[PDB]
């Protein structure tokens, strides 16, 4: 899908 | 008793939610101003909900447990409950006196004429004020607040979970650390089926976002509105 900001938001 | 381990996650909840919700909402002016006076409100109500979506991501990564999901899993869980936790978190500063979202100032209080001047029409708004009523009048502890969010994100039968009984074994602890609560801390007559009322309106604002995509869709597809949006809303909710 490509959710690089959600997937941005979600590290640690 | 609720169990060491329950209260626990009661604590993180609280501490999660009071990180990511300012009941002063200071961060309001950041935004693209309102306009009352087409689609005016359209570019002050995305940034409202950009930052929201930023905000429910901070508490979602500190429920107990969501951790332990694959970020696919918890790109599912947030893209598809995105909407509903804000509408859920949105009670806070819900106020029945005149049925709008007081966020401190009248710049900053919304309205139904507000929503509908940001692309949406009664089929989605009326419901939604129905909802926000509702749910006031539960009378909600802030525990009980917290939990029903961090349910609502850890939801097993979103579309595309793929590891489903570990998202339904997280939301089952959630789901059980709230019974008890309700039962050992929420003293009768307010208590009285509280549980399912709760889960009720979970199943109303699945109704919600179903109603909210469909017209979410309609708006975004018109490139002069996604023009309106943020990068963070077309990625969660949907780019045409
Ligand atoms: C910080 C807060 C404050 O409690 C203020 C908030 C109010 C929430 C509102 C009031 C404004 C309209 C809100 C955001 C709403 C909508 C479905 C409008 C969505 C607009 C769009 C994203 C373009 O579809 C559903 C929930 C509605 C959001 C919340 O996260």
């Amino acid at each position: 899908k490509n959710h690089p900001m959600l997937m941005n938001l979600l590290k640690d | 008793k609720l169990s060491e381990e329950q209260q626990h996650i009661i604590a993180i909840l609280l501490d999660a939610h009071h990180k990511t919700y300012d009941p002063t909402y200071a961060d309001f002016r950041d935004f693209r101003p309102p306009v009352r006076m087409p689609l005016s409100m359209l570019p002050h109500l995305a940034d409202l909900v950009s930052y929201s979506i930023q905000k429910v991501i901070g508490f979602a990564k500190m429920i107990p447990g969501f951790r332990d999901l694959t970020s696919d899993d918890q790109i599912v869980l947030l893209k598809s409950s995105a909407i509903e936790v804000i509408m859920l978190r949105s009670n806070q500063s819900f106020t029945m006196d005149d049925m709008s979202w007081d966020c401190g100032s009248q710049d900053y209080k919304y309205d139904v004429t507000d929503v509908s001047k940001a692309g949406h029409t009664l089929e989605l708004i009326e419901p939604l004020i129905k909802f926000q009523v509702g749910l006031k009048k539960l009378n909600l502890h802030e525990e009980e607040h917290v939990l029903l969010m961090a349910i609502c994100i850890v939801s097993p039968d979103r579309p595309g979970v793929q590891d489903a009984k570990l998202v339904e074994a997280i939301q089952d602890r959630l789901s059980n650390t709230l019974q008890t609560y309700i039962r050992c801390r929420h003293p009768p007559p307010g208590s009285h089926q509280l549980y399912a009322k709760m889960i009720q309106k979970l199943a109303d604002l699945r109704s919600l976002n179903e109603e909210h995509s469909k017209q979410y869709r309609s708006l975004s597809f018109q490139p002069e509105n996604s023009m309106k949006l943020t990068p963070l809303v077309l990625e969660v909710f949907g780019n045409e």
